[PDB]
Order: C-alpha cells, then structure tokens, then sequence
C-alpha cells in the first residue's frame, strides 16, 4: 500500500532532508484511514506535499 | 591599480550543500512491477 | 552527494516511480525515464 512504499522510501537514509531523512517515522492507522508522520515542522510539511500528490480519484474499467 | 586588478580577480574565481527532494514520474506507456507467467510447471519472472 | 544514497520506490497504486535525492540526481533519473517509456507495436504470430 501507501504506508509501505514511503516506510521503504525513508529507510536507512543518512540524508539532510529539509534533521536527518533517517529518524522520519512513518506509521500506518488504518482506523480512521490516515498516516501519522512523526519529524520536525519541515519534515511533516515535506511528507504532506508528497501524499497530496500520489492521492487522485481512479476511473473504472469493465472488460468483457 | 594593480592591486585592484589582482584582488578583485582572485575573488571572483572563488565566488563563481544540498537539500533532499521527492520526485514522482508516472509512466505512461510501461509497467511498473514484475510479470509471471507459467510453462505448465515452472515460474517465469521478468523484471 | 554520491550515487550510492539515491532511493528508487515502485509505487504501483499510480503507476509511478518515487525518487528521493538532490536537486540534480532527480533531474538526472527524469531524464533517463523519458528515454526507457515508449509506446510499443502489435505483432500477430500464425
């Protein structure tokens, strides 16, 4: 899902994401269906600019 | 005047980190993933 | 930086890639997808 390919994304990650890329905790709640991203205030405005993109309304196909 | 010239062309050599950023490419004419596909017993499995 | 510290993520619920890197390694990795992403032809085989 979602939760997984941004966890796999941030892993490891020794990087000067504007902190470290590394200490990001990323965790899936699927009770009220949200993320909950734990960093500093532009970590959390980073991952939120991200999530917004990768969040669009799908079309249906029928194949006969 | 000389010592114009050379100080102001010594520090114009020295005047002439980076942040992360996230990037999202879809792709419009290929796949991403693997596919598989079987010959009667055994896994077939392009990347 | 390096080469070493880019980070390449399938994301197959949009069918995109996720790149996470410097302002120039993003670049970099855009330009060699525009390359690889052609349309292809039918061949019918009897």
């Amino acid at each position: 899902g979602i939760a997984t390919a941004i966890e796999r994304l941030l892993q490891g990650e020794e990087q000067p994401l504007g902190a470290a890329a590394g200490n990001i905790k990323i965790v899936a709640y699927p009770d009220t269906n949200s993320l909950l991203v734990k960093g500093t205030a532009e970590q959390v405005h980073f991952i939120e600019m991200l999530v917004k993109a990768l969040d669009v309304a799908k079309r249906h196909v029928e194949l006969s | 005047y000389v010592d114009m010239v050379v100080n102001a062309a010594t520090m114009m050599d020295k005047q002439n980190l980076g942040r992360q950023k996230i990037g999202v490419m879809r792709l419009n004419n290929t796949f991403v993933g693997d596919r598989t596909y079987n010959l009667r017993d055994q896994k077939m499995v392009i990347p």
